[PDB]
């Protein structure tokens, strides 16, 4: 239902030619000494972390277009087209540039999610294909402006402009 | 299946033996047919797919009154 | 439909020729001359977390093949002679080709893998040299009428 | 050819289906068909800005889903009118010689009308000709002439000798890569011929129609609408003020073309560029839906169209997926029989070849539908019947023996469900209190 949302410009979206494992957890931690006593603020909430791990095949067996993976990637001859080359390209740059990104996944949908390392390898099995591993965690994030929704705003001290 | 009759001595007119021909030698064969033109009655479903009796029962081949 | 002859002329077994170095090959045993076999599969799958196959071709290709010979054959001692030499100077890579009869054949290089072992007993023995090959991809070559064959496949 | 350089880099512009055909009255160009890919190469056909055809294809080619080549055809013109029958400036334009765009002005409806008319007698008054009659009648001479809107509320009406039933025979020889089919005439009677012709040769037909009987009181039956209703013709009507001097019908084109039929994308609430929102109250509103003449809205803080239901009553998405299984079923168990009668090996009745089809139907047309989510498939909980897609072919002891003379096969049956869309939410609530 949201997949067809995606544009081919502005809401890029990526998918994998398949994924084997996906894991989601949170923490959080408290006071290891005994409390005053209700004082139940003895306690800190962590960002919870995302991991996953899948594959990209020079075989491919879905090449729909919408994928940006896909995007002018010949129909008939895929291993020509080196889909992985195309894969870690996009990669580097959504990682390097620190975009917001957003997952979709099977129960819940997660945003504000950065990715804080990724890995690639080329193992003698599975050979003409590239494993891949991710880590994302949560970001509390918290001109050309309607005067309207203005605020009184400072600068400090300023010098010769 | 194809077929081949041959004659036997006892029928072959006495004229064809001094002219030495043999005849009536019959054969059979059937032809195999390619396909040429072939028709398609698809249909499209909107609500549900057509629902079907619960008559579990094996269909009967013919009426049992024939007068 | 009714019986059919798979081909015209009988498949021979002194019509399979082996070469290896450059010589033909002859002190063959028992009732199996030559085994061919691969070492790993074309295509490994994996399962994903919604239903999604991945698939990924292999890039290894080499395999083995088992020379069944009675201890009688000249070519034990060449082969043994070959051993030593390959361990003594490194040079042991050699040519191999198989040309079947009605059926696939074998074009490339092989090296020896490992000795057998003897047995002397009541009866004559036997012994199998496995050969390792670099590329282990059979080949139609005289069968006839594959090319066309080939085309004809549909496939999305 | 021999290059002079060892790289050549060159910096320019430019350059059920997309391609619609807009059959319009004009002679810039002798052929029945061309095919353009923006409205500059109209204007170098000579083709004046506001130009019934110029406004088709400026609509089409801005909106959302464009098609990327348009095509126009060619009607015979033998006159051409400018009626004045609302007034305040009425600027128009006009195109001769397909070079000498005088752009007439007046300013202030007999006195503009005799007015205008005077005007172009001051012109090139040697190759066209005026004269009022509120309206005023422009004719050419053998020369090319185009005439357009270019302000005020006047409205072109080209007439033309010719009859739309017959031309349209004569375009499809020439080319038919075109989909969907719009005219100019918009009568009664050009319409309905119009809507004929689409069926027998599987096009999609557009019509916007500007009569007041649209929403006028459901007992009444008298426009258009109605009489495609009782024929049962498929044909994506709607009412429009601006269905003339504008030719809205681009508009519509312009948000299917760009998007394959097999992906089942409703045309519900898509925005239209160009329309204007339809201003009747609500029981107009009401009259006008019972007669499936599509309206579009300017709804809560916006403005979108309201509902793809053609005129005998099935929504568009449907028609178009219809004919989208239609071609390519076709095409593709053709494509399969060549292949097999090209090696030698024709296909044969034998009862052990035609099972085949089985994979061929299901790997070209079916499979793309279910990926691409048009068809349906699981299972029912309350009717209890699965939606898989089912085939059925008959065996060689069914055939009749007339068949077998004539090398026909017959009766093969398939079965599909598609993925209907979401229109209407209604919810319903109670704040009970606990006691």
């Amino acid at each position: 239902n949201e997949f067809e949302r995606k544009n081919r410009t502005d809401d890029l979206a990526i998918l994998f030619d398949s994924v084997t494992t996906h894991t989601y957890t949170k923490d959080y931690n408290k006071s290891s000494y005994a409390v005053e006593s209700k004082a139940s603020d003895h306690v800190t909430t962590q960002d919870g972390k995302f991991t996953f791990s899948g594959t990209v095949t020079d075989s491919p067996y879905l090449i729909d277009p919408r994928n940006m993976i896909d995007r002018d990637t010949d129909k008939e001859n895929p291993m020509l087209a080196r889909r992985p080359a195309k894969a870690i390209e996009i990669l580097e740059l959504i990682a390097d540039s620190h975009q917001l990104v957003t997952l979709v996944t099977e129960d819940n949908i997660l945003s504000n999610y950065v990715i804080t390392s990724f890995q690639v390898d080329r193992s003698s099995e599975a050979g003409s294909s590239i494993n891949v591993q991710v880590t994302l965690e949560e970001f509390r994030f918290k001109r050309t402006s309607d005067p309207k929704k203005a605020k009184n705003a400072n600068t400090g001290t300023k010098q010769t402009a | 299946d194809p077929t081949i009759i041959i004659p036997k001595r006892a029928n072959i007119p006495t004229n064809d033996l001094a002219a030495r021909i043999l005849r009536d030698v019959k054969v059979e064969l059937v032809y195999n047919n390619s396909l040429h033109y072939v028709k398609i009655r698809a249909s499209v479903v909107l609500d549900r797919p057509a629902g079907q009796s619960t008559n579990a029962q094996t269909p009967m081949s013919s009426s049992a009154v024939g007068v | 439909n009714q019986s059919k002859i798979l081909t015209l002329q009988a498949y021979d077994p002194a019509k399979v020729l082996v070469f290896i170095g450059g010589q033909r090959v002859s002190g063959f045993a028992a009732d199996t001359k030559i085994v061919i076999t691969r070492n790993n599969d074309n295509i490994s799958v994996h399962a994903g977390v919604d239903g999604e196959i991945s698939n990924a071709l292999s890039r290894d290709n080499t395999g083995v093949m088992t020379l069944s010979l009675q201890n009688t054959a000249k070519w034990n001692g060449y082969l043994a002679q070959w051993q030593r030499q390959a361990n003594v100077t490194g040079l042991i890579y050699l040519p191999v080709q198989v040309e079947g009869s009605q059926g696939l054949s074998l074009n490339t290089i092989g090296w020896i893998q490992k000795q057998p072992d003897l047995s002397y007993g009541t009866e004559v023995g036997q012994m199998d040299w496995e050969i390792g090959v670099l590329d282990a991809w059979l080949s139609p070559d005289q069968i006839q009428g594959i090319a066309a064959g080939i085309t004809g496949l549909l496939g999305l | 050819e021999y290059q002079d350089k060892v790289v050549d880099v060159e910096v320019s512009l430019g350059t059920g289906f997309e391609t619609p055909m807009f059959l319009a009255m004009h002679g810039n160009f002798p052929e029945r068909i061309r095919f353009y890919v923006s409205t500059a190469g109209m204007v170098a056909d000579g083709f004046a800005v506001g130009s019934p055809a110029y406004q088709f294809a400026t609509n089409a080619f801005a909106g959302n889903f464009a098609p990327q080549r348009v095509a126009i055809g060619r009607m015979s013109i033998d006159s051409s009118k400018v009626d004045f029958t609302g007034t305040t400036e009425q600027v128009v334009v006009n195109i001769t010689l397909n070079k000498v765009v005088k752009a007439v002005k007046i300013n202030v409806p007999a006195q503009i009308a005799t007015a205008l008319a005077d005007a172009v007698t001051a012109d090139l008054t040697g190759k066209a000709t005026a004269v009022a009659t509120t309206y005023v009648t422009v004719t050419a001479s053998p020369n090319v002439v185009s005439v357009g809107k270019g302000a005020g509320v006047y409205k072109i009406v080209n007439e033309s000798s010719e009859t739309v039933a017959t031309v349209l025979p004569s375009v499809i020889a020439e080319n038919h890569n075109w989909y969907f089919l719009a005219t100019e005439a918009r009568s009664d009677a050009d319409i309905v011929a119009a809507a004929e012709f689409a069926k027998a040769n599987y096009k999609l037909h557009i019509y916007n129609s500007t009569d007041v009987d649209a929403y006028a009181p459901e007992n009444s039956a008298a426009s258009v609408f109605d009489t495609l209703k009782s024929l049962s013709y498929d044909s994506l009507g709607t009412s429009d003020a601006g269905a003339d001097v504008d030719f809205t019908e681009g508009s519509v084109i312009g948000a299917m073309a760009a998007n394959d039929p097999s992906y089942g994308d409703s045309l519900h609430l898509k925005t239209m560029p160009g329309m204007v929102p339809f201003a009747g109250s609500d029981t107009q509103r009401s009259n006008a839906w019972s007669r499936n003449a599509n309206i579009y809205r300017g709804l809560y803080g916006g403005g979108s169209y309201i509902e793809g239901k053609t005129s005998s009553g099935q929504y568009v998405d449907v028609i178009r997926f219809s004919h989208w299984v239609k071609f390519r079923m076709e095409e593709s168990v053709f494509a399969y029989m060549k292949r097999r009668s090209d090696m030698g090996l024709s296909m044969k009745m034998s009862d052990e070849d035609l099972p085949v089809l089985k994979s061929v139907l299901m790997n070209n047309p079916i499979n793309i539908g279910i990926r691409n989510g048009g068809i349906l498939t699981g299972y029912d909980t309350e009717n209890k019947v699965s939606y898989d897609p089912t085939i059925i072919i008959p065996k060689r002891a069914n055939i009749p023996t007339n068949d077998l003379a004539a090398r026909i096969l017959r009766d093969v049956k398939v079965e599909l469900v598609y993925n209907n869309s979401l229109h209407y939410v209604k919810i319903r609530a109670s704040v009970v209190l606990d006691r």
